[PDB]
């Protein structure tokens, strides 16, 4: 079903709002929960979709996550995965479908960020357990996008591997 | 054809959501002469007409702005009274601008508050037994469909007299109500609806119901 | 069209007359307070339809329908109020109530010297005329529009 | 039709209930009214003879008047052993407006007084010679016995 | 034959005015009591008039004049020429070439102030307070007073509205 | 030519007008004409003239160059005129019409309630209508 | 025979859970060998980092040597390290034996009570470890 | 397409339970607030359960039992079984076969006082609130606790509605 998950998740969000007295670390709680779910989402979806195969290439693993996590979680794989050439540590994954607004959400006057942050935390946990620790920020740029910021160590290991 | 005002009220009955469709209230104009056939009877800051209806003018129809001077209460914006200009014949002929008093937000809130117990107490001791409250009201120019979800929510939408199948529209707004209340438990079950998502999806519903055909139930 | 019951109230708001043929649920409160509750019912309905209507109410309110019964209304320009009540299936009863008003109530209330406006209407002759007139085409139902 | 004007106007005829006269209306209404009815009678099936007398029963003029006015003829029309007689109707037009319960009898005789004291004729049963009283035993069943003013 | 059903009211009303006169010598008594009884009369007939015509109501003045001339047309069978319109048009004159309430009673009622249209006043007045029109009435001209033609003048004041339901 | 238009109750002369084709009868015939009319009416009533049908009686009396017509209403009212001639150009159907109209005016005055029956026809409006009937016949 | 011994190295490099699969002997010396093998878990950790950067597959056959022991390393998508110390190798079966303990560890993963590098406490996983070890390694 | 995975919702709920237990050490409060949010869901959930079937509120309690029974098949795609009615024949027992939120989610024996999935036991509460039929409802055997198949015991208490739909309030 959809109503059960959409609601029940909404009570996670608002009960955090109960235990939280402000916007930003409310969003931090949403991130932490996204992490705590992705921390197993990762290696569940590993076997059943990746055929139990590891992708050392950041591009390939990131693209495959983009397909898989969205295909099974919210059906539609995210529209586009892009790498910014100015900052190789910072890439983007734009998902025009808002997973927060699947359950049409609160006015963003009293607040800014939403379940977008929760799925961003999912992405961040997937990255950090795939051996690619990263910072994933939900951004209302061109609709819903997740900016991913790679550790200079991780992107450096990548660049060294990208020396064929 | 359009659904004039889609509303909803809590158990207490406070109008939760004043979803107004685009409803062009009729504006009338006329360049009048020396003191008027129109009944320029003053009634509590509402300089309106009760008797002597001409040219599609109703009882509610109230002067808005002579020659584009909006009325504050009873006075001119420049500060003269309506009757102050009424006694003055030099400016005549002068252009009066009449509109029916458009129901503001608080007006509609009071209207729903005063209405609610009507439906709630609707012939509680009715001649037929085991009956319900008012399910459908039909009026001279509109028909109100009220649908209780067997407790709590009352979907109240007013459509055209000849319109048919409004119950399905109530079904769809029930669906979209659920699709909204998905998100905010801090949105109390009796807080007014303030969310643009419901607004835009209902604008899509209005665009649909511009077309009579409701199929795969149309949203 | 056989119906549940009919109510007649003066513009002031008193119970001019009540008639019953099919009213099944017999209330516990008195039919006097019941009549006043119906009159408040009707007047507040008239206000509601007058004000929330986007277009000019010529005759205002028409009727309401419920799950199990339906109620129909008639405003005279005199201010007199008729209300009928029944089940669902019939011709629209606006002209039915108008025919009843013109042919019976005008015939057998106003024309009576004993009838003094501002009082109740108590006469077995009018009770008869009303009864057989509803029994003129008396199958059932309303579905008024 | 042009009945409700007279019905109401007669209701007010009753309405003024001054404590002086049992006749809210005098026989003047009578005289002028059947004088108009006589205007209606420009023909009557009575012979032209100056040497012979033919009588036009007040009963017949009464019934034709009534169709013109009350719109329901006699049900019983009995000729008393005198020159006088009695008329009996199961229902009366003004009385159709009220139930048959005996509550206010006294109005109906004032109603039907419109046929009392009519400007007479010489011969017996000559059309208009009328002295009559109302003796109503039942509310729709209105009865009226005439008395010969002479003799 | 027997076309005109109603020449009996011109003499019934004549009996009314004569006996009111013989009861009270004052010329204005037979005017005011006669007006109030014609007022109750108008109450009693406006109901049937709206029963037939099914007019919505007299929310406007011209439509009110139309309804009133229609009422005169249906019962009293006279055509009220609606004329003499005020610049504010709150009032209009009813032109009756032939009085319907009478048919040639006589030009002198032996004495003045004998208002011969008081029922007519009720006829025009009563209906108004039943169709919810707090209206004043008065007669500007009476052909029966030695004049050519009878004109009435009726001035709406306040829209009677129901209160405290 | 002269006509005397007369309505008659039980015994008196309520309204008699002595007019001509030119004006009222200047001749001092008033009392003689009234007496002749009353005597003729009484004798004819004693004979049978009281009858139900509206009674036509042409040339029921014949004075010096004045021939009389009597008419009877079932309401016991009589009507008289004369023609100033032993012979003059006129008709009798016109007499029928004029006394039918005379009855019409009679009952229309009877409409006037201030007129108690059995009185002189006082109203100059009614009387000018009567003399207009006169002009209709002379 | 091989003194099979399994050890977990967590995401944050801290050790988590061991499981012997050796014959019964020298247990007091086996305590010192357990310290040794936790140190070997760290040494594996270090080497298998770059060695798994060399490859992209699940199993890295055997890396470190100490003149009697063999060190077999398993890397997951969970970037956990599952390590066996053993005198003579049995790799051919333990590839999918690691796959099956992988699946069981996934079962623990759905248990949200078990969390990131949160040390094992459930009896379910302990009895799974016992039955699996008696299946292939401890045998 | 059911637009969800049983595992996915299971992960979210288990993480939330972890979250409360990290918040309040005492399982009493986590039970309280979990039933609170069960009440919270159950009030809106009935707004969709009645968006498909327009069943009359309650002709009889077996109607309520079948309604709540079909509800879980609508949402959690599991068919419960209704049985074990009193001689009073108002109460009943209800069997949940498989719980998607439960699927291999163990509980700490140092946490036994917790009622893990009682949200459903509260959802019906929140559901039964809405139709004006409050209910004393809870479990008598828990597949979570080590029982064979899940079994919740429903004791209806009292009504809140008259011959009118508006009812007492």
């Amino acid at each position: 079903s959809q109503s059960i998950v959409a609601l029940l998740f909404s009570e996670i969000v608002q009960y955090s709002q109960s235990r939280v007295f402000t916007v930003p670390e409310l969003q931090t709680r949403l991130h932490d929960l996204g992490q705590d779910v992705g921390t197993r989402i990762i290696d569940l979806y590993f076997v059943r979709e990746r055929s139990s195969k590891r992708e050392t290439k950041l591009t390939q693993m990131l693209l495959f996550v983009k397909t898989t996590v969205w295909k099974n979680l919210f059906g539609k794989e995210a529209e586009k995965l892009e790498h910014a050439n100015d900052d190789e540590r910072t890439y983007y994954i734009i998902e025009k479908e808002p997973l927060v607004n699947t359950f049409i959400s609160v006015p963003k006057d009293k607040g800014s960020l939403n379940c977008a942050n929760f799925t961003a935390g999912i992405v961040e946990a997937v990255l950090t357990n795939c051996g690619f620790p990263c910072k994933v920020t939900a951004h209302w740029h061109k609709g819903t996008t997740y900016m991913v910021k790679f550790e200079d160590f991780v992107i450096a290991r990548d660049k060294q591997m990208e020396e064929k | 054809m359009i659904i004039y005002g889609v509303y909803i009220v809590s158990k207490s009955g406070g109008l939760i959501f004043n979803l107004d469709n685009n409803v062009p209230r009729i504006e009338h104009e006329k360049t009048f002469t020396y003191p008027l056939d129109l009944v320029l009877d003053y009634d509590s800051k509402k300089v309106s007409v009760s008797f002597n209806r001409k040219d599609g003018i109703n009882v509610g129809h109230v002067l808005v702005a002579v020659n584009g001077m909006p009325v504050n209460g009873v006075t001119l914006d420049d500060g003269r009274d309506v009757r102050t200009t009424l006694d003055a014949p030099e400016n005549y002929p002068i252009n009066l601008k009449f509109s029916r008093p458009k129901m503001t937000t608080n007006e509609k809130i009071f209207l729903a508050s005063m209405f609610y117990p009507l439906f709630a107490i609707a012939s509680q001791l009715s001649p037929e037994p085991k009956s319900s409250g008012i399910e459908i009201l039909e009026a001279d120019t509109f028909t109100l469909h009220c649908f209780q979800t067997l407790t709590g929510i009352k979907f109240i939408i007013i459509s055209e007299t000849g319109l048919n199948g409004i119950d399905l529209l109530l079904r769809k707004v029930y669906e979209l109500y659920s699709d909204y209340v998905l998100k905010n438990p801090f949105y109390s079950l009796e807080m007014p609806i303030r969310c643009e998502l419901f607004d835009n999806k209902l604008q899509e519903l209005l665009a649909q119901v511009e077309k009579t055909g409701i199929s795969n139930i149309d949203k | 069209m056989t119906i549940f019951n009919l109510y007649i109230f003066d513009k002031f708001g008193t119970l001019l007359h009540y008639a019953e043929w099919n009213r099944t649920k017999k209330s516990g409160i008195t039919r006097e307070e019941e009549a006043k509750l119906t009159y408040g019912m009707l007047f507040s309905i008239k206000s509601f339809v007058s004000k929330i209507s986007p277009h000019d109410p010529k005759e205002g309110f028409l009727y309401y329908k419920t799950n199990r019964y339906a109620l129909h209304y008639l405003e005279t320009p005199s201010g007199l109020k008729f209300v009928l009540n029944t089940d669902t299936t019939a011709i629209n009863v606006k002209e039915l109530l108008q025919q009843l008003y013109a042919k019976v109530w005008v015939e057998f209330v106003v024309r009576d010297p004993l009838w003094t406006p501002g009082t109740v209407v108590t006469s077995e002759l009018f009770q008869s005329k009303l009864d057989e007139f509803v029994r003129q085409s008396p199958i059932f139902g309303i579905r008024n529009i | 039709s042009e009945e409700i004007l007279f019905d109401c106007l007669h209701a007010e005829i009753v309405n003024y209930c001054l404590d002086s006269n049992k006749e809210h209306d005098l026989a003047t209404l009578e005289y002028i009214g059947f004088t108009t009815g006589y205007r209606l009678i420009e023909r009557l099936t009575r012979e032209v003879s100056r040497f012979k007398d033919e009588l036009e029963t007040m009963k017949f003029i009464c019934t034709d008047f009534w169709m013109l006015i009350y719109k329901k003829q006699v049900d019983n029309l009995r000729t008393n052993n005198h020159g006088m007689y009695v008329v009996q109707d199961k229902a009366f037009r003004f009385l159709t407006r009220i139930s048959p319960g005996t509550k206010q009898l006294e109005h109906a005789p004032k109603f039907v007084a419109f046929t009392c004291g009519l400007v007479r004729g010489a011969l017996s049963n000559l059309g208009i010679n009328s002295t009559v009283t109302a003796e109503v035993q039942s509310i729709p069943a209105c009865k009226f016995h005439i008395e010969v003013n002479r003799n | 034959a027997k076309k005109v059903n109603s020449e009996f009211l011109t003499l019934t009303y004549g009996a009314l005015v004569t006996q009111m006169l013989r009861d009270f010598e004052n010329a204005e008594d037979v005017n005011k009591q006669l007006e109030r009884i014609g007022y109750n009369m108008g109450m009693r007939l406006i109901e049937d008039f709206l029963a037939r015509t099914s007019a919505p109501r007299c929310l406007e003045m011209r439509e009110t004049a139309d309804r009133i001339q229609q009422a005169f047309r249906i019962y009293l069978n006279i055509q009220p020429t609606i004329s003499n319109w005020s610049p504010a048009s709150d009032e209009f004159s009813l032109v009756f070439d032939s009085n319907p309430l009478t048919e040639f009673v006589e030009l002198p009622p032996d004495l003045t102030n004998l208002r011969y249209s008081a029922i007519l006043s009720g006829c025009i007045r009563g209906a108004l307070e039943m169709v919810q029109l707090e209206v004043q009435c008065w007669f500007v001209q009476d052909q029966l007073k030695g004049d050519n033609v009878t004109e009435l003048r009726v001035k709406f004041v306040r829209r009677l509205e129901e209160v405290i339901p | 030519m002269a006509f005397c238009i007369a309505v008659i109750g039980k015994d008196n002369a309520p309204l008699y007008l002595t007019t001509s084709d030119m004006e009222q009868e200047l001749e001092l015939q008033y009392h003689v004409n009234a007496a002749l009319d009353v005597v003729e009416e009484k004798c004819l009533i004693g004979k049978g003239a009281p009858e139900s049908k509206e009674l036509y009686l042409g040339l029921l009396y014949s004075t010096e160059n004045h021939k009389i017509y009597g008419f009877v209403t079932n309401t016991r009212v009589k009507f008289i005129v004369v023609i100033d001639s032993s012979n003059v150009a006129l008709r009798e159907n016109e007499v029928r019409a004029i006394f039918r109209n005379l009855h019409l005016l009679y009952t229309d005055a009877i409409c006037n309630p201030f007129y108690i029956p059995g009185e002189s026809l006082t109203s100059k409006k009614f009387d000018r209508a009567v003399q207009k009937l006169m002009s209709g016949t002379a | 025979m091989s003194t099979y011994y399994f050890v977990i190295v967590g995401q944050n490099d801290n050790p988590i859970y061991e499981k012997e699969f050796s014959t019964v002997n020298k247990e007091l010396r086996k305590e010192d060998h357990r310290h040794l093998t936790q140190f070997i878990a760290h040494a594996a950790l270090d080497l298998v980092d770059e060695h798994k950067w060399k490859t992209a597959n699940m199993q890295l056959k055997s890396i470190d040597r100490f003149n009697q022991w063999f060190v077999s390393a398993f890397i997951t998508a969970s970037q956990i390290r599952f390590i066996i110390v053993h005198d003579n190798k049995n790799d051919e079966g333990i590839k999918n034996f690691f796959n099956e303990m992988y699946d069981t560890y996934i079962k623990n993963s759905m248990n949200a009570f078990y969390r990131i590098n949160t040390p094992i406490k459930s009896p379910m996983f302990e009895k799974k470890s016992e039955i699996f070890g008696r299946k292939y390694l401890l045998s």
